[PDB]
């Protein structure tokens, strides 16, 4: 089938801007001390499935990595624990500097396939 | 329910308070 | 496309490996301190055919012992210890860990402590009596004298406990206190045993072992590769880009 | 980034470091005054991965 | 949810006492590590400095 | 006491090493707003037809 | 056989063992 094509890409569209989105606020927050109730900013990923053979591809949901928080030494500080450790985002800074250029890679490359797979179905749309 | 379907009930609206009251 | 993973999986062990780095030398003057050493390990992987990528992950195999210079501060009860000297304190949970820091303080009762951890000696918890000047022996003796008393009442009222760690066996812990291995500790017992073949002096207290040679050359290192791989990431990120639009018709 | 994070505790204790050394040298003419000396720490450690 | 926008805030000042010129004026003077002043404000309210 | 004047209470170890960090964050940030806007910049010509 | 062929049965799991038992 050349309709499924579009729902292929489309999901391949979304999945990537979502992952870029999340790239995007991990950067945003590398360095956020506390969230709206004193909750310490935690990495987040997305989850990427097959949609089912094979087919497109869904974020399945997103998660916050299991990763110890960097915490650091601020003892004048009201969050700050019983041994004055506050907890800080464990977010580093490569790993999305290199998420988002796969990201926008892939986005790209699914443009080129719909663009490609559009252009010889109008082609195919007048056999004859 | 999934999202990119269709449903006929209008989602609520989306806020971002800075603090819990 | 995948090869731009590794180069900043590398990258980004650079800079965990500069922040060890960074790490060591902040606490340069933190006396009984043992540095941290830094390694990066490859890592291959084995695939079907063709294995070409082999990633690298830091790595610190643990602390050099090569023990440190040591101030004469001509305080009574500072003690300094041999080459493989360890005073053995109290951890919170109870646990023996093993320290090189001679800075002992004394409490209001007679207690002694290190940095919050009550050194133990030859039975439990050593308590001198309450407000009595203290001295240390050449082999871990200790001496109390009463103010006010004469020179001649000058009492031993408790020993040091000193152990000997080669170590290659020893591990650093989260509060950075050393213990035993596995290994270690099931060839040489839970506890160990305090060796006569240890000999400490007071009035001097051992400092850092910190090389600004070997930092200094590390951090030049670690930057020159961590360009080196910026500019690996910008060359594959240029190539699958233009690549792309092959894909187009 | 952990890496400032720490050398800015260094510079601190450093700093602190050089200003008890100050005040020492500063009332050397004080009666009965008894030099004071600073003792620094080491923080907890983070282990990324056990052995 | 993914989005999870940014805003700067300022938790109030820091107490940490600064250092102090000896100005041998008779009349200038310093607080103890937590001492103000209080003085009155142009509406009239009170108000604490050092 | 008297005849002391006490001053303010910077930290220019503090004061610096925001200032770089701010300066960094700001670079990777404006790196993030370029890439978005040339990656978008081509769903257009996609929905061209 | 040659890369870029095709196969019946899937390619092994991959793995990076950080030291090996």
């Amino acid at each position: 089938a050349l309709l499924n094509i579009f729902d292929i890409a489309g999901s391949a569209l979304a999945a990537q801007s979502k992952r870029l989105n999340v790239a995007a606020s991990n950067l945003a927050n590398a360095d956020s001390v506390t969230g709206p109730d004193g909750q310490p900013y935690r990495a987040k990923q997305v989850v990427f499935q097959v949609d089912a053979a094979t087919g497109g591809v869904k974020v399945a949901s997103v998660i916050e990595s299991q990763a110890p928080e960097k915490l650091v030494y601020e003892p004048g500080n009201p969050l700050a624990d019983a041994n004055g450790y506050v907890k800080m985002p464990n977010v580093d800074v490569v790993g999305e500097m290199v998420n988002t250029m796969s990201a926008s890679r892939s986005y790209q490359a699914n443009i080129e396939v719909l663009n490609t797979v559009k252009s010889m179905m109008l082609k195919t749309l007048t056999l004859g | 329910g999934v999202p990119g379907a269709l449903s006929n009930q209008p989602a609520p609206p989306n806020e971002a308070p800075i603090a819990t009251p | 496309d995948h090869a731009i993973y590794t180069a900043m999986g590398a990258a980004s062990q650079t800079l965990n490996q500069q922040a060890v780095t960074a790490s060591n030398l902040a606490n340069a003057s933190t006396p009984g301190f043992r540095a941290q050493l830094n390694a990066l390990r490859a890592v291959p992987v084995d695939g079907l055919s063709l294995a070409t990528r082999t990633l690298v992950t830091a790595s610190t195999p643990g602390a050099d012992m090569t023990p440190g210079q040591l101030d004469y501060t001509s305080r009574p009860l500072d003690v300094a210890l041999q080459q493989d000297g360890w005073l053995v304190v109290q951890a919170a949970d109870g646990a023996e860990g093993y320290t090189r820091n001679g800075n002992i303080q004394v409490g209001p009762t007679g207690q002694l402590t290190i940095q919050g951890h009550p050194v133990i000696g030859e039975g439990g918890p050593i308590t001198v009596p309450e407000g009595s000047e203290i001295t240390i022996a050449a082999d871990g003796t200790i001496s109390a004298l009463n103010p006010g008393d004469p020179p001649n009442t000058v009492a031993p009222v408790g020993r040091l406990k000193l152990v000997k760690a080669e170590g290659n066996e020893v591990q650093r812990s989260d509060d950075g206190l050393f213990r035993l291995t596995a290994e270690a500790q099931a060839e040489r017992g839970a506890v160990l045993a305090a060796d006569p073949s240890i000999r400490i002096m007071s009035g001097v207290l051992e400092g850092s072992n910190v090389k600004p040679v070997e930092a200094m050359t590390d951090m030049i290192a670690n930057a020159r590769r961590f360009e080196m791989q910026m500019k690996v990431i910008t060359s594959v990120d240029e190539n699958e880009g233009r690549a792309n639009q092959l894909l187009s018709m | 980034i952990s890496s400032l994070w720490i050398a800015k505790t260094g510079l601190d204790a450093q700093q602190t470091n050089m200003d008890v050394i100050a005040n020492n040298l500063a009332n050397v003419s004080t009666n009965g005054f008894k030099r004071q000396r600073a003792v620094f720490e080491d923080l907890l450690y983070q282990t990324i991965r056990q052995p």
